[PDB]
């Protein structure tokens, strides 16, 4: 199974 | 770390972001963190880049060994001991971090306020991958409290489209189907997220649109895998 | 305190760490396993090599990024800036430097003097020259002076062995060569020998080709050597 | 500047 992805650890 | 200047304190995590040295980066902000005064947006954006490289390096790392632990089970002792003491040192961060959260930063503006909420909830959250037992439940609680927290907070006081309030709801819908065995709340919840972030989408300011639409494509492309 | 555990435990963690990309635990691992006492095989110098370049490999990419800030920032010459990132490089500057010599203890303790065969002296007496060589990358004046000899004599005594014992195609040879070479051109400000070895080098490995299964690992080896002789000339 | 290639960090 594919894990759900949260959200991405990039600057905002 | 509390020798140096706050200022240069900063100075050397921007140049440990730079060189790809995210412990050392850790470390600098946590000094920064300590000196007592508020984060900037930018500030924030540090502290969180630091430890989630740090952190997710860890997680990786547990999985692959978690794996191979199963795997075999389905050769000797060494496994099991070496998965635990990954599992040792990620639990040590994840702790610090939820340490700094309780004495420093959790208190402002609602911004703050959630983003803060938000990431006590993750950290429980990756706590929880690896816990067993009465403290799995526990952990449960305590990262679901504080994502609901961060929730309501954002419900009142923030825009829909908001990408922190959209950062939440997808890490929150995650939770759910993860951790929370809730699958149709994590649907539910990434449905309404997106729904009513879409609603909203033309009053959002320019210098948010490319971060609010990268959320919103995630929570997206999870309903497809979900459903 | 890995002095008591089983060297084979040692090394199934040291593989474990490498399938889970923790570089640090499995240098750590590895030295424990060395420090048994115990001669080398081909895959426990192959894990030992992996994980300690891995780390310095890290170390050598952070402190060239921040070099180059640091010269970038004192050519601006403002009055401001400039003491955080010179006090950054030194610090990981220092650990680079801790690291290396970790290796080249290994080697002068264990290593070197217990290895058996021709083909394991001339790896270890190369990783020594490597290992001195990115000590040469970060050392300045007569420090720089000695490293520099100290990774040629490595380097040297390598070469001297490979030539009698090992045939012109083998890898650890063509390794050899190839990191000699760049030590000529990069270190030495001897571009002339870095040409002329690697030229050599190639041709003499060119010549035997024909003979092998290792076929892809000196021919890859040969290629590295050819693109180097195309940005030298 | 390009810096000269040196042996790849490969099991061979
Ligand atoms: C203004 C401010 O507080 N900025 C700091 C960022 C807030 C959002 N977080 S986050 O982890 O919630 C996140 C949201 C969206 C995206 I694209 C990445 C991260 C990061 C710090
Ligand atoms: C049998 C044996 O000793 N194997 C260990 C390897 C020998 C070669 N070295 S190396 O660092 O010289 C190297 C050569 C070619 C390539 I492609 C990669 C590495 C590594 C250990
Ligand atoms: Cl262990
Ligand atoms: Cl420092
Ligand atoms: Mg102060
Ligand atoms: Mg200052
Ligand atoms: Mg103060
Ligand atoms: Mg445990
Ligand atoms: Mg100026
Ligand atoms: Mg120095």
């Amino acid at each position: 199974r594919i894990r759900s992805t949260s959200t991405p650890n990039v600057h905002m | 770390m509390g020798s140096m200047e706050r200022a240069s304190l900063i100075q050397k995590a921007k140049l440990a972001e730079q060189a790809e040295r995210y412990e050392d980066m850790a470390a600098f902000m946590k000094g920064a963190v300590e000196k007592g005064e508020e984060l900037s947006c930018e500030e924030r954006n540090l502290l969180s880049v630091a430890y989630k490289n740090v952190v997710g390096g860890q997680r990786a790392a547990w999985r692959v060994l978690s794996s191979i632990e199963q795997k075999s089970n389905e050769k000797g002792p060494e496994v099991r001991e070496y998965r635990e003491k990954v599992e040792t040192e990620l639990q040590g961060v994840c702790d610090t971090v939820l340490g700094l959260l309780d004495s420093h930063l959790i208190k402002g503006d609602a911004e703050s306020r959630v983003f803060y909420l938000k990431m006590k909830g993750d950290y429980y959250r990756y706590l929880a991958e690896v816990a067993t037992g009465d403290d799995k439940k526990r952990i449960i609680d305590s990262a679901r409290s504080a994502y609901q927290e961060a929730m309501d907070i954002s419900k009142k006081e923030m825009p829909p489209t908001n990408p922190i309030r959209l950062g939440l709801a997808l890490n929150f819908s995650v939770f759910h189907y993860e951790i929370a065995n809730s699958p149709e709340e994590a649907i539910s919840l990434a449905k309404t997220t997106f729904d009513e972030a879409m609603a909203d989408l033309h009053t959002l300011s320019e210098d948010s649109y490319k971060d609010s639409t990268l959320i919103m494509q995630l929570l997206r492309d999870n309903l497809t895998l979900w459903t």
